[PDB]
């Protein structure tokens, strides 16, 4: 059969309808309950739908159905068109058609409804007190207007004969074809033009736009008004939610044979010609029969559902019953795949795994079945379910054959990323748990503790393709979030190599001269240990001094035996300095990302099977064990808890002093105990020196100890010093929820006996961190739900993106040192056309390359400043993404390919944190105050310094401060590269004079949180002003005003003698000085002092798009801006005089800061600075760019302060995702100043510049709404709301005429089909190539 | 010859998503009938010779679009 | 909880200022439960079921 | 009981306050706006979250200051109710200041 | 209305659950009403704002460790149904615990 790309959901015509199944129904005799046998023609029942068994007919002639097109008997005996079961359905005639109730409730009056008439009075005309006259004239009244029954009697005595009013819909299909659909809609853009009442514009855009989708749908509305309607399937119907009947028993027979009694009895009566209220009492029933098999009729809360009410709605039995969501979310029938205990295999290279016995028996019997088929060992499939049965040995030599080149899958329950699911190869491990692969525990994030894995068998030949292809373990080898290898040893191949690679003093062996270099010989035989000393032995080494090729080297280096060893574990000559030291976590990961730099792919997999496997043979040879003599105590440890506690012990006398308080008290117990714990962990580094020494004395370190735990801390794998600490010498404090700590902590170790209470006080930081794991779980599960909700219409379809313009990359940090550095964010990307040296004149790419390590050096060992980088939205892609822009896809080395699922790596990407963010640093304590001397803003780099947005304030002393809000401090490290961003505080107290540029020392700043840069320029007294009372209540020399009850600005006095500069409110000003003081310049004058990133909710606010706390009001284009500037009555802040018009005027509610005092002419995209910033109002003004710097640097500085690392692009792939409804000013074709989809307003631009006009439509402002209406613009009605009622938006759907057009992902999830995303874009691209070629 | 990583095959057509469909198309032919493989087997099933295949670059779209005129134009 | 006089400060959640709510909750063994209501205007209030 | 009933009831009930009052100024129309959104809320909570399952009221805020700091749930979307409700009746109010000076 | 046929659709769940993960205790039996308690729920506002209009389900809670602490409402409202949904099915569970070992005939 066919596929289904894009169909719209348009009215059922009843000549379709009479098309679709043709006969005539009388007298329904349906079901005899006590024959069971096929009866006459009826409604609904077997002799409709075909026969009701298989192949045959009981008609009493004519069973073979040689003809087609009659139904002659009691059979259906036309099909024409498909199977037996997908035939025609059949119809029902009614002799008054009923409205569909659906548009007449809308949920509520949404669409179906509106004709310039309210909803009650038209649920009142549908009742039977009520009626509408039509076809009318000559009078006062119209035909809008509602009667009762002595109006209308009123109303036929005086309008006489010709009146026509019908108590049914018909007198709504004759209004509704009486009016014109184009002269209404040009009446109503005519309203439009004309008036201008704001609630008004939104309904007349609405009835335009719904006229318009009648217009351009083609179809009648009258069509809306039911009048033969098809019925359903007796099996299509599911089993009753109480206990388990029958198909016939069902509760819609009921509703069904009611409907199908009072259609019959209306016949009959109209037959009989009954009078008026019997035939008005028929059709009344019968359209509340119609309603209440449409949906339950509510109107309200619904208070009481009617003791179950037996199939309420149709709409509840597609949304609920069914399911809406049908597919891939109950679980469904998971078939052959299965689960056990998790083990570890100790051989078996990477593209492989185990798999136990019984299992994998099992697990391929229909392939064992048609092997046994194809060899001819069995005759019978009872003959191969018996060869099963007896186990015997051909069996298990089919078996040998099926699972020799087969792939799997193997796929763990939490899947938080895409690596949870991986493709091996089975091996039979005699068992019944499952051998896995030892590395892969980091992509699993799960120990080896009897956690289980699902074995997923790919049962076609097409999936066995996608498991060797994509899924396996060999093809994923970086992280597809980070770049960082996946694929880490993990403390047994890291001891291993750590032990292989360590040196000593005065070894067995020395002076070994050796060729090949074959240092493994007499380490077996004897005389040579492995830890010998450095030796001269020969290394051959291959390098790419020649491009292609490989340029071999033969040196002498002194060296140990082992690293000599691990040379002949290296293919194809790495670089000799990164084996040269010492082998630990970071080490062998940095030895690993090299040779992935390096080699490419091929050479590293077999490199890090070859690593872990003689990590693994010679951790095995080394046998470390974990002794008494291993863990030490310090020698002064006791003498140091002495002194802490008599210390403690002063701190109890201030205690009986009465000069320190509870707080204070606490502070000093925390920070003698934390010195306490620092003296014996420096103690205990001490004394792990010199405790398992070879046979040497006399020397300086004494022979470096060879003790396990010494060697797992300075390893850093597993082993970190704060367990080493708890361990032995002294644990210290614990962490408590309440918040507190005890005043004398845990003295002993676990090496030493504990006391009682030490042990009960330390069971609080094991009852404080156990319930972190069960937490926040859900939510973030509902996290990346939400976010693969908002970004599932994402996929790429083209190559070439085509652009110039793409979003600036600016190296930028965190305070402090350095986070990030500028070469981490330009590999990756693809760059533009231009990319500049500080020489004139001179380009490295010209047109693009693809960015790997060699432009990396290139531009390390070059100077640059900025790199322009082609990007996101800008050159937006029609149907999809190009993403050419999208460079260095993760796990994987080459250029992007098309059909990639772009959106769902991105919620993967940003859910891949875990629980709770770990940002304490320390334990319960540590004595976090706000500034302990200042806040220290100084440059630490060297190269010369640019101050942005500051003033030449006239100083008496030699310095220039400034009194700026906001300023910028640029740096020059290569070209102009800052990698600096020191947050300097508004009008901070400048040390060094404006002008003059420094490097190196010389600390420009020294702000403290108690002074306000308010003071004078031109020096001379206090300004007089009046003293009263009433101005002195604000809180955080006397104070005289103050401003924001009512310190105002005034003229600055610029003489001795005489009592003569603009001084903006921060919000509270207290003054400092008397008025008639000699004070001079630069001096104090009046100074008082007065965004939020990290968290998980922060995250949430982050993509949800939420309005802040402080919203902020930007600038537009130059105008006079002033304080004042000519304020109301009340609500100031109100900036009336503009130079170049521009009729913009905003009124603030004064709760606003004083936002300009310099700048009288301004630009658009200048910030304000008012809290937190609108990023709504900086998509109007600024544009996408600093938009899209916001939240990928507010994302990076919530990832920064756990030691997270996402790349950039996910984030601005789900930004791309946030910026759709671009609401226009300019009016267009078919828009008036509405929100659409952006790609369809390219296309409307591109259709207007196209052919005929000059510029129709332009000017669109973008919107940054977030989760609620962005997951709601997938215009597809299949994913349009999944989780709503589904009718509500079939209706919507229905009458707009929308088509689904193929842009989705969960979109063939729900419906289903072959997803356009991975090798099913490939079969959709190849089914529309085939369609043109023929 | 047991394939660790098909890029190799990438090499001679870079999509790594049209190779899936080739590689099946390609081997319906061998697993139904009518047809003879042009590498021998190394003892595996038709998904490793399929990879092989790729990998040696002998067939692509079109030598399928010309084989498979071949079949319709002899059958 | 066993029948007697019990005590809390609340710690300010329905005002959330951080101001302390003391409150007295009699306890039976069996029938109605009487608790005591601090105002933030510095009143008296009964709380019963 | 949908958003539409509780529109309805505000349009009427500032109507009446404007024929009461007899307001025909812009801004001496605090003292009844808010009485309007004062009457036209429910206070059972089943027909304040009745109101919020059909359409007409969004969950978005214009403002944050106008929202309270409590812990609970019933009064922020009450508030939220309040809010929307509020926007409504600015720009009713002014069609009904103009239908008060066209209509006596 | 509508609790109605969240609570059939997630007793039918918990009975699939039970039924495929085929423990025979109550001690263990709680991982599949841990996939009652995050399947049934649904998902945004609108259901959200539906289903707690409809009768079933009240706004105080029975246990004071599964209520959130955040200032979104929907958290706080998605957590009251999945509390108020494990409180009404685990008497449903053990009923159905009861009926489970002789219902099927194996």
């Amino acid at each position: 059969t066919e596929e289904f790309d894009a169909i719209k959901i348009a009215l059922a015509s009843p000549d379709m309808i009479r098309s679709w199944s043709f006969g005539e129904v009388k007298k329904p005799e349906t079901i005899n309950y006590r024959t069971f046998k096929p009866e006459r023609d009826g409604l609904f029942c077997a002799r409709i739908f075909g026969p009701v068994k298989d192949y045959e007919c009981l008609c009493g002639k004519y069973k073979r159905l040689k003809h087609r097109g009659v139904i002659c008997e009691k059979c259906g005996v036309e099909v024409t068109q498909t199977k037996v079961r997908r035939e025609r359905m059949g119809h029902i005639e009614l002799a008054s058609p009923t409205a569909h109730i659906w548009f007449l409730k809308s949920l509520p009056s949404r669409i179906g409804l509106l004709l310039d008439m309210p909803l009650r009075d038209i649920e009142r005309v549908l009742y039977f007190e009520s009626y509408v006259v039509i076809e009318g004239g000559m009078t006062n009244l119209e035909r809008q207007q509602i009667l009762t029954e002595e109006q209308y009697l009123d109303a036929l005595e005086e309008f006489g004969d010709e009146f026509d009013a019908k108590m049914g819909a018909e007198a709504i299909q004759a209004l509704l074809k009486s009016m014109d659909l184009e002269q209404e809609c040009e009446q109503l853009r005519e309203e439009l033009n004309e008036t201008n009442s704001e609630t008004k514009r939104k309904k007349l855009t609405k009835r335009i736009k719904l006229l318009e989708a009648f217009v351009q749908s083609g179809n009648k509305p009258e069509w809306m008004i039911l009048t033969v309607l098809p019925v359903l399937p007796p099996d299509l119907r599911p089993l009753v939610p109480l206990d388990g009947g029958r198909f016939a028993t069902s509760d819609l027979n009921d509703l069904y044979r009611r409907v199908i009694n009072r259609n019959n009895r209306l016949k009959r009566l109209l037959d009989l010609a009954a009078p008026d209220i019997i035939v008005r009492n028929e059709k009344r029933m019968l359209q509340e029969a119609v309603d209440a098999l449409l949906d339950n009729g509510r109107r309200g809360r619904a208070i009481t559902g009617s003791n179950k009410r037996p199939l309420k709605s149709l709409a509840d039995m597609i949304k609920g019953k069914q399911g809406r969501f049908r597919q891939n979310l109950l679980g469904k029938r998971v078939d052959y795949s299965g689960r056990s205990v998790i083990t570890v295999g100790p051989y078996l290279r990477l593209h492989q795994c185990g798999l136990p016995k019984k299992m994998a028996l099992e697990l391929f019997k229909p392939f064992i079945y048609g092997k046994l088929e194809l060899r001819g060992l069995a005759t019978t499939i009872k003959a191969a379910k018996k060869m099963v049965e007896r186990e015997e040995a051909v069996v298990w030599d089919i078996l040998d054959e099926v699972i020799r080149e087969h792939p799997v899958l193997l796929n763990r329950a939490p899947t938080l990323h895409r690596l949870g699911i991986q493709a091996f190869e089975p091996v039979l491990i005699e068992g019944k748990a499952i051998q896995l692969h030892p590395l892969v525990c980091a992509a699993y994030n799960a120990d080896f503790d009897g956690d289980q894995m699902a074995v997923h068998v790919p049962l076609t030949l097409e999936a066995q393709l996608e498991a060797r292809a994509l899924m396996m373990s060999t093809n994923n080898i970086l992280s597809p979030a980070n770049g960082e290898p996946i694929i880490v040893p993990s403390q047994d191949v890291v001891l291993g190599l750590y032990y292989m690679t360590r040196d000593c003093v005065n070894a067995k062996g020395e002076g070994m001269v050796l060729t090949g270099p074959k240092e493994a010989e007499r380490l077996y035989r004897s005389g040579l240990a492995s830890l010998h000393a450095r030796v001269k032995v020969r290394i051959t080494e291959y390098e790419k001094d020649a491009n292609g090729e490989l340029v071999a080297k033969t040196s002498l280096k002194d060296t140990t035996v082992g690293r000599a060893i691990l040379w002949m574990i290296v293919p194809k000559g790495l670089p000799y300095s990164i084996v040269n030291q010492a082998l630990g976590k970071k080490a062998i990961s940095k030895m690993l990302n090299t040779c992935y730099r390096i080699l490419g792919l091929k050479p590293t997999v077999i490199f890090a099977d070859q690593i872990m496997y003689t990590g693994f043979a010679y951790a095995a040879r080394s046998g470390a064990s974990v002794g008494i003599d291993d863990m030490v105590i310090p020698e002064k440890k006791h003498e140091i808890i002495s002194e802490a506690e008599a210390e403690v012990a002063e701190i109890q006398e201030q205690f009986q002093s009465g000069l320190v308080t509870a707080g204070e008290r606490y502070n000093k117990v925390i920070d003698i105990w934390a010195a306490a714990n620092d003296r014996v962990s420096k103690a205990m580094m001490d004394n792990l020196q010199t405790e398992t020494v070879i046979n040497r004395d006399g020397q300086e370190e004494k022979q470096v100890s060879f003790n396990s735990i010494y060697m797992m801390a300075d390893s850093g794998a597993r082993g970190s010093a704060a367990q080493i600490r708890q361990l032995a010498g002294m644990r210290g404090l614990m962490a408590k929820p309440d918040g507190s700590i005890i005043e004398t902590p845990i003295t002993a170790n676990f090496r030493e006996g504990l006391n009682v209470l030490q042990y009960f006080i330390s069971t609080h930081g094991a009852r404080k961190g156990l319930a972190d794991t069960a937490l926040k779980t859900a939510n973030s599960g509902y996290l990346t739900r939400r976010l693969v909700d908002v970004a599932q219409d994402l996929v790429v379809t083209e190559d070439d993106c085509g652009t110039h313009e793409g979003i600036m990359m600016t190296p930028v940090i965190e305070g402090g040192d350095v986070k990030e550095p500028l070469r981490d964010r330009v590999l990756g990307r693809v760059t533009a056309e231009d990319v500049l040296k500080p020489g004139t004149a001179d380009i490295l790419v010209p047109r693009n390359t693809l960015l790997h390590e060699q432009w990396c050096d290139l531009l390390e060992e070059n100077s640059v400043d900025a790199v322009k980088v082609r990007s996101v939205v800008s050159c937006d892609t029609d149907f999809g993404v190009c993403a050419h822009c999208y460079g260095r896809d993760l796990a994987r080395g080459h250029i992007i390919n098309k059909g990639e699922a772009i959106g769902v790596i991105a919620a993967q990407s940003i859910g891949e944190p875990g629980t709770q963010l770990t940002m304490r640093t320390f334990h319960i304590g540590g004595a976090a105050s706000r500034a302990a001397a200042e806040s220290s803003i100084q440059v630490k780099n060297k190269g010369s310094i640019k101050l942005s947005n500051v003033k030449s304030v006239v100083n008496s002393s030699g310095k220039l401060v400034i009194t700026s809000r906001n300023t910028e401090l640029k740096l020059i490290d290569e070209f102009g590269r800052t990698k600096e961003s020191y947050k300097v505080p508004y009008g901070a107290v400048l040390a060094k004079g404006d002008g003059e540029q420094v490097a190196g020392g010389e600390t420009v700043a020294n702000w403290d949180p108690h002074t306000m840069p308010v003071i004078t320029e031109v020096s001379g007294f206090v300004r007089f002003t009046d003293m009263i009372d009433g101005q002195t209540i604000t809180r955080q020399s006397l104070v005289v005003l103050d401003s924001a009850e009512r310190r105002p600005a005034l003229k600055i006095v610029d003489a001795q003698g005489n009592d003569v500069a603009q001084y903006f409110l921060p919000g509270k000003a207290i003054v400092q000085l008397e008025d008639g003081v000699q004070i001079s310049s630069g001096d104090t004058l009046a100074r008082i002092p007065q965004d939020i990133t990290g968290g998980l909710p922060r995250v949430a606010d982050l993509f949800e798009a939420r309005r802040p706390k402080e919203p902020a009001i930007l600038a537009e284009i130059s105008g006079i801006v002033s304080f004042g500037k000519e304020t109301k009555g009340k609500r100031r802040l109100v900036i009336t005089p503009v130079d170049g018009s521009d009729p913009y005027e905003e009124m603030i509610p004064k709760w606003r800061q004083l936002n300009v005092f310099e700048g009288e002419r301004v630009e658009r995209g200048d910030v304000i600075s008012d809290g937190p910033e609108a990023p709504h109002d900086i998509l109007r003004l600024r544009g996408v760019h600093a938009v899209t710097r916001y939240i990928v640097n507010e994302v990076q500085d919530v990832y920064r302060l756990q030691g997270v690392k996402i790349n950039d692009k996910h984030i601005e792939v789900i930004v791309r995702q946030m910026l759709r409804k671009a609401t226009i000013v300019n009016a267009g074709s078919s828009d008036f100043l509405e929100g659409e989809q952006v790609e369809y307003s390219r296309v409307k631009i591109a259709n207007r510049e196209l052919e005929a006009n000059g510029k129709v439509g332009a000017t669109y402002s973008r919107d940054l709404l977030g989760i609620t209406k962005a997951s709601l613009a997938t215009e597809s009605f299949i994913s349009a709301a999944s989780f709503q009622e589904t009718t509500r938006v079939l209706t919507e759907a229905a009458v707009a005429g929308k088509r689904d057009e193929l842009r989705g992902l969960k979109e063939n999830v729900i419906v289903g089909r072959l997803i356009p995303a991975g090798t099913g874009y490939a079969y959709h691209q190849d089914r529309m190539r085939r369609r043109a070629a023929g | 010859m047991a394939r660790v990583t098909v890029q190799d095959a990438v090499e001679k057509i870079g999509n790594r998503f049209d190779l899936v469909l080739v590689a099946a198309r390609r081997a319906r032919q061998m697993q139904v009938g009518g047809k003879d493989p042009l590498v021998p087997e190394e003892n595996d099933k038709t998904t490793v010779i399929a990879l092989r295949e790729i990998e040696e670059g002998l067939i692509n779209n079109q030598i399928l679009d010309v084989r498979e005129r071949q079949e319709q134009q002899e059958q | 909880r066993s029948p007697g006089v019990f005590f809390d400060s609340d710690k300010g959640k329905t005002h959330s200022s951080g101001k302390v709510l003391y409150n007295a909750r009699i306890i039976p063994y069996r029938g109605s439960w009487l608790d005591f209501e601090f105002d933030p205007k510095d009143n008296l209030f009964v709380r019963i079921d | 009981m949908t958003y539409n009933n509780v529109f309805d009831h505000a349009y009427e009930m500032l109507k009446e306050n404007i024929r009461y009052d007899d307001i025909r100024d812009t801004d001496d129309l605090h003292d009844a706006i808010h009485m309007a959104a004062d009457n036209a809320v429910p206070h059972y909570y089943a027909d304040i979250f009745s109101v919020m399952a059909s359409e007409g009221i969004d969950l978005e805020f214009e403002d944050s200051g106008l929202m309270p700091d409590t812990k609970d749930v019933i009064r922020i979307l009450q508030a939220r109710i309040y809010e929307q409700l509020t926007i409504d009746l600015w720009e009713d109010a002014e069609d009904l200041l103009n239908e008060y000076l066209e209509e006596v």
